[PDB]
């Protein structure tokens, strides 16, 4: 819900914060049974009943809102 | 005589009465522990059959269509 309301840069930050909830699931499965990460994730990605998730839906979203019509290549530095 | 008598013989009937009522002790303790130790198994077969349940919904929900 955090990347659906930020730019295309701040899917650095989704990474990481998806990463601790990785490790979150992995500390707690140690003493608690919960449905695979996995599953858990595509769910909430909404990519359980539909081919393509909330993630790359905003990806496409920001591209055509934002990117494109708002960046500027510097192709020496890329 | 048939008092001294009395009392050696109350003394015998008393402790096969304590054996018998010990060993039904034994019995009521095993019931216990055992009525727990199936508590625990029921539990974790409680536990793995949901997981499993919730799995195949999971599994499904990617094979077939919404509503």
């Amino acid at each position: 819900g955090r990347f659906e309301s930020e730019d295309l840069t701040s899917i650095v930050e989704l990474d990481g914060l998806l990463e601790i909830n990785r490790m979150t699931h992995k500390l707690l499965s140690r003493y608690l049974t919960l449905d695979g990460f996995d599953a858990m994730f595509r769910e909430a990605n909404h990519n359980v009943s539909a081919p393509y998730g909330r993630i790359t839906l905003h990806v496409f979203w920001e591209l055509n809102y934002d990117f494109l019509p708002n960046y500027c290549y510097n192709g020496s530095t890329n | 005589d048939p008092v001294q008598r009395e009392i050696h013989q109350d003394w015998a009937n008393r402790e096969y009465i304590e054996i018998i009522t010990s060993s039904i002790k034994k019995i009521a303790d095993f019931l216990n522990s055992f009525d727990m130790s199936c508590r625990s198994r029921l539990a974790t077969l409680n536990e793995k059959l949901t997981a499993l349940e919730r799995r195949i919904e999971y599994i499904e929900a990617r094979v077939t269509k919404g509503e």
